């Protein structure tokens, strides 16, 4: 048993000005992150759009896929197109 | 001048929309559930402008008979040209749209009725002019706060390009950014009821958070209709 030091925090900013803090692993998928946002905010994953430096985050990819590091900040908008 | 309801429809009891989903148990269930909190509905035309038309009509309709609230909103509407100028819109280009909106506000102020308000919002030219004004004001709000909103745009698209192509033109569908921007631009407290075909619980979103809404909208099949809350 050797320690895993990969666990980190990232931040998610919303249009209300609120900053959410998440407990994640670099190998987490975007869905996992969306699931974590739901636990904190009560927003269903299907209603979430995540953005990192202007790039939309696709569900099946991982945080490390986007070079999202410790203390990184993500942006969250709802899907309300009508 | 014949009476029309092609853009903003007549008001019906909420369970009327069960007729739109005769064979979907999930929709029926959700609609029945909605009826616990909402008594009636108005439909808006499915032309891409549905959100802007709905918010405008329903918010103005909620002002009818409220002299104090009307006056305070009129004062705010009077400051909106300055907002438009600051964002680089030109007075000679926004004039007719601002005019249409100020005119309908005055109609509400001078003891308007639901009936006369409906006549304006069902008049194609005057209704579309009101929508176009709301679109410009939404664009101005975003442009004047580009440093904040740029972080929330995907496909590495420029803010200015976003407003130019997805906020300003008629018939372009709204989304979260537009919605919260307009709500903030006019201080209209809005609640959106989210209704999909997934076998899930209902949820809603309030703009701004924890405000007492004056407008309730039903978001379903990528479309916005107007709800009326029970007492």
């Amino acid at each position: 048993d050797v320690p895993d030091y990969a666990h980190m925090q990232i931040f998610v900013k919303t249009l209300t000005g609120k900053t959410i803090t998440l407990e994640v692993e670099p190998s987490d998928t975007i869905e996992n992150v969306k699931a974590k946002i739901q636990d904190k905010e009560g927003i269903p994953p299907d209603q979430q759009r995540l953005i990192f430096a202007g790039k939309q985050l696709e569900d099946g990819r991982t945080l490390s896929d986007y070079n999202i590091q410790k203390e990184s900040t993500l942006h969250l908008v709802l899907r309300l197109r009508g | 001048s014949e009476t029309s309801f092609n853009l903003i429809s007549e008001k019906c009891d909420i369970l009327s929309i069960l007729r739109d989903h005769p064979e979907n148990r999930i929709y029926r269930r959700k609609i029945e559930e909605l009826s616990k909190r909402f008594t009636a509905i108005r439909k808006t035309k499915g032309d891409g402008n549905c959100f802007y038309r709905a918010l405008g009509y329903s918010y103005l309709e909620s002002l009818l008979g409220k002299s104090r609230e009307i006056f305070k909103f009129k004062e705010r509407v009077l400051q909106t040209p300055n907002d438009l100028l600051a964002a680089g819109f030109e007075e000679h280009k926004f004039r007719n749209f601002f005019n249409a909106f100020y005119s309908v506000v005055e109609l509400v102020e001078k003891d308007g009725s639901v009936s006369s308000l409906l006549k304006v919002f069902n008049d194609q030219s005057a209704s579309d002019h009101i929508v176009q004004f709301l679109r410009l004001l939404t664009s101005a709000f975003i442009r004047n706060r580009a440093d904040f909103f740029r972080h929330f745009i995907d496909e590495e698209m420029d803010i200015k390009d976003f407003c130019t192509h997805e906020v300003e033109p008629m018939a372009t569908e709204c989304d979260h950014i537009q919605i919260t921007a307009l709500s903030q631009a006019l201080s209209i407290a809005l609640q959106v009821e989210y209704v999909d075909e997934m076998d899930t619980a209902l949820n809603h979103h309030v703009f701004p958070e924890a405000a007492t809404p004056s407008v309730y909208l039903l978001y379903k099949t990528s479309h916005y209709n107007i709800l009326y809350a029970a007492d």
